[PDB]
């Protein structure tokens, strides 16, 4: 069994959201 | 709580050991405390009403 | 700048999703295959590889089709039939390609079919780069 | 020894005999044509050269197909009508092959379609090769 190579040919970066802490809420 | 329905709990606010340690009289003489290192934290840790 | 690679590098079809081509490789000293697919797959398709000798009454037409046999590397695993084989994973997309090479010549025909004639099987196709002419 | 060629000339059908598929040729600086006849023909073929361009709605898929244009050498001619064109001729034989490129890249993709669909286009067959990847 022969071992293939693979590679792309389009691109499309990765799109992950970024969270910031809440506002101080008196606990 | 509130008036209609007080809560009562113990506290320990900053001021008070402000007064505390302002109240020595002051002919006795150069004063120095004693206090648990739990105490200090739990002092150094206070945050007012807006979280500073 | 452009320069006309076809005269160095020729590449021939060798599946189209209905027919397989055998494919000289005589006058070339090395070569090599190329997968792409043209539509999501349902599951792996493997292909067989074979290969084909001159026949008697000419001398320039391929014979039946011959079997490739397997070769271990120095060492690792060895087909379980002792015989060549190419499996297309089902993870691939359908824009990208992929390549691949057996490690000797044997006859001087090459070809590539799938195991069976099945709907995913129409959606691969098969190409055959050459280098290095010799004659 | 020979080696994955596979890897640094990746080669895509163009024109199989029934159908033209585009061909993104963006991420390889160079690439070429090659023309195969699987038997005898009846008259001369002519082919038309395309180029498309990233679609509005996709960045990903081609739009519709534009004609290259032609460029004159130093000591040459135009063509009459200012386009690209490549004509096969009758006398071609069976177990040879035919190499050209194009001088200019336009567009993206690239493609090929006869001008004339019948029974004699169908009798050949061409393949892209790349040389040389930038991604």
């Amino acid at each position: 069994m022969i071992k293939l190579n693979c590679r792309p040919l389009c691109q499309t970066p990765t799109a992950s959201r970024l969270v910031s802490p809440p506002c101080f809420i008196c606990r | 709580g509130t008036p209609e329905n007080p809560v009562q709990t113990p506290a320990f606010l900053a001021q008070d050991w402000r007064r505390f340690v302002t109240s020595f009289p002051a002919e006795y003489g150069d004063a120095r405390s004693v206090m648990h290192q739990n105490v200090f934290g739990y002092l150094a840790a206070m945050v007012d009403a807006n979280g500073r | 700048m452009n320069f006309n690679v076809g005269v160095d590098f020729p590449s021939f079809i060798a599946w189209d999703g209905t027919t397989s081509f055998p494919v000289k490789i005589d006058g070339f000293n090395q070569f090599g295959f190329t997968f792409k697919v043209i539509e999501e797959l349902t599951a792996d398709v493997p292909f067989n590889i074979f290969y084909h000798e001159a026949s008697e009454a000419d001398p320039c037409v391929p014979g039946p089709a011959i079997r490739v046999p397997d070769v271990p590397f120095c060492d690792g695993v060895a087909t379980a039939d002792g015989l060549a084989t190419v499996v297309i994973p089902e993870a691939v997309a359908v824009d990208s390609f992929c390549a691949g090479s057996v490690p000797c010549f044997n006859g001087p025909w090459i070809s590539i079919a799938p195991v069976t004639v099945n709907a995913d099987s129409a959606k691969v196709q098969v190409t055959v780069t050459m280098k290095g002419a010799t004659r």
